[PDB]
């Protein structure tokens, strides 16, 4: 007997089901370590991460809310990309896009 | 992508399917439904998704939530659902998916600049309690009330005397007006009941008049055939309750003659099970009755062991009776019955009792109305099993059934459910968050109009609010003017016309209480039952269509000495 | 902890106990308050153990005795009573002339 | 029918004739007579007497008293008699037979449904105590005051600063004005007193016009002539009291000199024995004269073994005096002496002192003015006999005698006995309940403006309000807007036509002072004899009429050990 | 006539060359002047200077101060002297030599009969604290605060909500409106700061016309670039100060995209050493900058022993961080550093951070910001020796620098420094009253608006007021309305203009801040160095001018152990 | 003493710690309230002793067992926080799992 003992039932959740996605090849050209947040939107990431930015356009990172993607200085990797939904209008960041798309 | 379930319930708390134990009980809950999008919680903290452009928008306060509460596993008499909660004014704005409608999908509850957040994945959130039977013997039982998860008190007094300290009256205009100024100061919604016991009415409207949401007929005062009907002629005109506490001496006539003088007029009888207060041995068969409703006191709340051994004492003191007087103790056999004491549990279970409350400081106790509910509710599972409305292997319905006893039931019984009594849109964010491991015991948040009032601080002088000594302290709602805003008294239709706010100068929220005398049995949310009871005048037995009602009385109970240092 | 107000003011009563509970240790024919405190304390010790509250209707009179205490002391107190957490909930325990 | 006088007592408290033992004091008290009809006493509870119909009536609030203390053993200064009180309008309506006129004879105090019950059988009741020597060292004080029994305080300070830790002077306009602000959250009446040292007519003015009560010279201010001479002649224009420390040190001259400054002008003397401070060693030779109103300050009350010792350290930390400069500490002996300290309380006893006070924190205890009172009688009780005006088998003259020390003659030196000061038809009901065991020690009730401000209170959580443990708590009549309303702050004629209560926004109800000039020895209830006193300026003794007054030093006294747990 | 240095100090306290020795560290200060004329200082007490017609004059109130403060040792960023400090309507009126003109030569201070002592002779008075970075996560903060001498709180939070926990934002126009009238119940001046982290301008607009003096962005609601941008652009506007948390992330850029989005404009950088949050591992580097005005939290002041192991935990708890998720745990190592943690010390004993603060219950320690101050100084004389500024065997240089941490650059900051901020006529008298063997730990009196608000007080039975058990009390100060005339809520001048005082009802007194754009390193009182800082990306190492700049971590430290209970 | 309000607070968990001491004293099983009233205690003395916040975090984790405890108990904490007075200032201790 636990107080409050969750029986969570066994399986996994689809995540961000029915959304275009995308990989993109990333590597840290800066010294200092850069982590991104899962809502972030990618194409607007810290100069010193190099990639085709304009495929990373209107996305985010396709991990759990809530996760990140750590990049230490050099490293160099694979991730995959969502693309954002609702109004898709992009408001903030490094405010390169301050509108729709 | 994809993420295991077991690590999807530690982020942001179980979703459809998975069940959790309340506390250390036997009740199990499963979550019925989830309103969120899988990948697209909102999440608070460093690196998490509520940040600007992202789970943040962009839009003015007009069109944002003031607070939302994240990953909530909200627990009411409708439904056992995940969702965000979003509050807006004070009031419960809506119950769906929170985040930023430029970027996400199915967004209800907007997340702006404007917007607050308290994280609830993990949690299980639920109305503020009602308790309609408060003693206001002292003011300390509002925070001691507050803390267990009570955000509303209904009953009267004028403090520490005889009168308040066996009955819930408020005698007369002056005391009325005193108690409705010192209400402003109690971070609890607060309603009072006059003294019902006289013969001539407009010694009852003055007191309506003067702010009174209802009138208690207690037999300490004379509950009589003409003190009954003459209170019930009042209420029905000006739309306030009544409050029964019947003549135990069988004086003016048995629980027939004073159902006589209801003549089927609306009225709230209070601890219907007798031992409180009521014809013996029989006043428990009110509850057979349409234009009844029946609550139960907590001491009697479950049957256990020590229940009659500590009774006997109890009500002398109560009562201002003499141990000495041989007629004063007479009465006690007849008041206390193990009888009725065990079946006042099932009958709970059945849904005969639509109420629960305190009777605080006079044969109850303040702190202990919703520990109980759920000690009644564990020892009828382990006792009888499954209800015959339960689906699924859970104890859902039975969780349902119970939590309506001290939430929105007694909001319709007192005529406040437009106000309080559930979580739902338009009502006043009164809201108790609890872990589940202290469901029901110790409360980890308590809301009162949407800011804040009570919940457990550590060391004011530390790095963290979380190192020890962690104890209850009052915060910010709980504050002056703050705590005048985000609390309410309930006055008569009557005073609020009188101007009685303006006059008294109350610095509060008034709200007005209506449809007092509308409400009947059947519209005690999943407790309507009227069950075709009788009581043994001899052996006192209860017997509903002739089957023996009864139950064994408890050893051992949780939400008890596994969570308190005394 | 999460320390209710109830479980807070008990450790008032538990504290007032001590104080009795050395001075009795000293020789010290107990006054009043310090009586009640000691009394109270056992039975609220004794509901933590398990014991019944008939059981301590019973115990509690023989805690302290007409000559432990200060003169007049045993009529100032004609009973006692103290709630505690018991295996089955809270429970009042009413000791009736407890100094005999 | 019958029934024996025992058990008669045993239920609705003794009658004429009966005694009953003050605490554990030697001091009895004899009802004298009871304003009952035997058989028809009103009592509450379970099948009691006020049940509608019975002993309440069918009238209206405004025929019907909102408070009764059945049963009540009046001790006041007029008189020691069992009564019903009926309370309306938060002032003492009637002292006499409480029932229902409708099947009821001789009832004066009607109880109706707008009445509240207080149960006082078994009880004594008495007025509440009035404080005249208060120093606003800190706001506590208050809540001890209140705790004791005491339900006024005048003085006057600004807080723990060194001109409030040695005299009760609240320094000019800002401060009067920030002190009667900061007063309406305190739950005692009370009146200020600004710093009546300066030669300067217009400084004193204004003060009295910023809304104080009194002026309090004090020698720490210079005690001089000049100032005396200035401060009187204010307070004959502004119908205010003055309250003196004279010139211990004989800087300005002897106590004859002061005598002749004050010119048979009214004046209340402070701490008339010295020790307190005053011209040494013969201070106390002032209460000869017909325009002085002596009281004193407790801690020399009642000689005890222990006195002594004590006083020498207790002075120096009060004022500010060096122990290692030799002139400081010359004048202790001189005014630390245990010739006049044994004297006083024969004084009392004889009424040659007419007023009793604490000094609160400035060589006096705030809680024990009562209960030291109480202790000196015992005292002299025990030392002397009865006294010369004593009739019957009872002490009930000493009572009376002693009781006036602190509350009717503090009243009227301070011109506020026509609001408070004693049980009467007409003032404030400030009441205070005491169970006969624990007399002048521990308050089983205390009642401000007819609400109870404080009272024992038991497990807030318990099913009645009588388990351990048991402490006192602050109640409604001490809450925000009830407390303002149950309270009173009183301003000098000026302020009040200067409408200071409505600059300041002031909350609480207001009471004006008048009558201070026109009071003298004579006016002194049970407390009017002005004696041929001497004292020997070598050996310090004390004489009246050639004969010498002293009396032994207790070694155990009452009302001590057997209650308090520190 | 003639008296030894020694016997003066001991009478009067220590003058011109005298040293004294603060609390238990190392540190000396001594008198650098003193303006009393000796013979003429003025003593109150029995017998002593301040007596009608000499030392207290015949002026009217409006003549002569409210309250003076005898032989005072202040101890400001402008001058270590002795002089006697008055204090008129609340603000401070004059530093120099009390008395009366009558007799006494030189008097600027005039003493009369309105006027009230507190005796500083022997102790050190300094102006009240500001800590600048208040998280109201619970109200009971405040006391907390004040007990420690901190007199003003500049912060945000709605309770103990996540968002609170993490960051010092009050969520929008409710909240916001919800805390102002909140803080009419605390006894200490407050200015809120709202969420700034939002591209959207008139979403800043809104909550700055609601009642803010200035706008938090924090990397918990997303630091980004456009949000430091909007958060500026609205600032530079409405005259509001901005408080930066950077991105530790790196996730938009690193600390120069940071310092390129500022733009040169005025912002305030919390906890710039980076563990309490900041780019990683460079945003120590934001010092070097003219517009930066850097301040630091008290958990890393100073570097100790257990520094390192205690943060691990600490930054989890505060911003809601999994420690099983291991992005959320690699940044940890990342932002505690001990190379800047050393760094951060020696920077303050140089003069290029300018600002000391809590960071209460997110990372920071309420009632330790004045506490850990001196610690930093004490360990930074033992490890460098005498500044190069300093003159004399004494380090009154660096208690002058250090001091202005807490008191005037905070003020400056802020936009407040017209109103409080150090010991300057015109200024709220917030004072603080220091024995110089409890200095920086425990204080004699605690001054709000020219009342005391809270001191150390004794047993309130006692004849006097220094008996144990002696702990710290609410004084009249800090009560009801006199607490609301001694307090300030500062508005922002465009709420001000709206009337926000009047529509949320208001009751203390209204501030307004100004000049939060114009200020610069420049200003910072004795810390205005921009040094030429590098940090090693790799190693972490702190470079000024390629020297490594670095400390040794300290076993044991003053003002610990010896004074605490716990 | 001059105690300010967070002195006064510990006091609270001293005293609450008193009564846990007690009663495990007497052979009990302690209860969550208890269990961390006694686990604070011994951490606030450790810190009084000079022990550091390194020691404290482990011997934190030796002072009851799970078979000292009442059952659910050990889960219902799963770690324990406090602060004292080092000799070094105020430090934070954090006991990760503190009952095994």
């Amino acid at each position: 007997m636990i107080p409050g003992e969750y029986h969570v039932k066994p399986g996994q959740i689809a995540l961000n089901t029915g959304r275009a996605t995308c990989r993109v090849v990333v590597e840290n050209h800066g010294d200092r370590p850069i982590q991104v947040g899962s809502h972030y939107h990618f194409a607007e990431v810290n100069p010193a991460l190099k990639f085709d930015r304009q495929q990373a356009a209107g996305y985010r990172l396709n991990i759990p809310a809530g996760t990140a993607v750590r990049f230490e200085p050099g490293q160099k990797r694979e991730v995959e990309l969502v693309a954002f939904a609702g109004h898709r209008a992009v408001f903030g960041f490094r405010g390169e896009v301050m509108g729709p798309l | 992508s994809n993420i295991s379930r077991q690590a999807y319930a530690d982020m942001f708390g179980p979703t459809v399917g998975d069940k959790v134990r309340l506390a250390d009980t036997e009740l199990w809950i499963e979550v019925e439904d989830d309103l969120t999008t899988y990948g697209e919680e909102v999440k608070f903290g460093g690196g998490k998704v509520i940040r600007d452009g992202m789970g943040q928008g962009q839009m003015l306060a007009a069109d944002c939530v003031d607070l939302v509460l994240t990953n909530a596993l909200i627990v009411d008499h409708w439904g056992i659902v995940k969702a965000d909660i979003g509050v807006k004014d004070g009031r419960i704005f809506a119950i769906g998916k929170a985040g930023n409608p430029d970027i996400q999908p199915n967004v209800t509850i907007p997340i702006g600049a404007a917007t607050e957040v308290i994280a609830a994945e993990g949690k299980i959130v639920t109305a503020g309690g009602i308790d309609t039977h408060i003693h206001w013997i002292c003011p300390q039982q509002a925070e001691e009330a507050l803390v267990s998860g009570v955000t509303t008190m209904v009953g009267g007094g004028t403090g520490p005397a005889a009168g308040t300290h066996a009955t819930t009256c408020t005698p007369g205009p002056w005391y009325i007006s005193r108690m409705l100024q010192a209400a402003d100061s109690l971070p609890v919604n607060i309603g009072l009941l006059g003294k019902g016991n006289v013969s001539q009415p407009d010694a009852l409207r003055e007191q309506v008049a003067a702010g009174v949401i209802g009138l208690e007929i207690h037999e300490d005062w004379g509950a009589t055939p003409a003190a009954i009907d003459c209170a019930l002629t009042v209420a029905d005109e000006m739309d306030i309750q009544v409050a029964l506490h019947s003549d135990t001496l069988n004086e003016s006539g048995f629980v027939e003659d004073t159902l006589a003088a209801i003549g089927g007029r609306t009225i709230h009888t209070f601890h219907t099970e007798g031992a409180g207060g009521g014809h013996a041995p029989d006043i428990i068969t009110a509850c057979a009755h349409p234009n009844i409703l029946p609550s139960s006191t907590n001491p009697t709340l479950p049957y256990t062991l020590n229940t009659i051994d500590e009774h006997l004492d109890m009500l002398m003191v109560c009562h201002h009776l003499d141990p000495d007087i041989a007629e004063d103790v007479a009465f006690a056999e007849s008041r206390i019955r193990r009888e009725t004491i065990a079946a006042e549990d099932v009958l709970h279970d059945l849904g005969a009792f639509s109420l629960t409350s305190s009777d605080s400081q006079a044969m109850g106790r303040v702190g202990e109305v919703i520990l109980r509910t759920w000690q009644v509710a564990h020892r009828m599972k382990v006792q009888r099993g499954a209800l015959a409305e339960e689906t699924g292997d859970n104890d859902n319905f039975r969780v349902k059934r119970y939590i309506a006893k001290y939430t929105i039931n007694p909001a319709l019984t007192h005529g406040i459910a437009h106000e309080v009594g559930s979580i739902e849109v338009g009502k006043l964010a009164d809201l108790v968050v609890w872990s589940p491991a202290f469901f029901g015991v110790k409360p980890a948040t308590v809301i009162k109009g949407g800011m804040i009032a009570i919940a457990p601080m550590g060391d004011i002088n530390a790095s963290i609010p979380t190192p020890q000594p962690v104890h209850y302290r009052p915060m910010f709602g709980a504050l002056g003017s703050a705590r005048h805003h985000c609390r309410l008294t309930f006055l008569s239709q009557a005073a609020a016309a009188n101007g009685v706010a303006e006059r008294l100068n109350l610095r509060s929220a008034i709200a007005v209480v209506k449809g007092c005398r509308t409400v009947q049995k059947a519209d005690m949310v999943h407790n309507s039952l009227q069950p075709n009871i009788t009581v043994d005048a001899q052996t006192y037995e209860v017997r509903v269509d002739g089957e023996l009602i009864t139950s064994e009385p408890a050893d051992v109970l949780p939400m008890a000495q596994r969570y308190f240092l005394f | 902890m999460e320390l209710t107000p109830r479980e807070k003011d008990k450790l008032l009563l538990f504290t007032a106990a001590l104080v009795a509970e050395r001075r009795l240790a000293r020789g010290l024919k107990l006054n009043y308050p310090e009586s009640v405190a000691l009394i109270s304390a056992f039975i609220m010790e004794g509901a933590r153990d398990g014991k019944s509250v008939a059981s301590l209707m019973e115990e509690g009179r023989h805690v302290l005795t007409r000559e432990q205490v200060m003169e007049g002391v045993p009529e100032m107190i004609p009973d006692i009573q103290v709630e505690a957490t018991f295996p089955d909930g809270s429970k009042l325990v009413t000791v009736h002339n407890p100094i005999i």
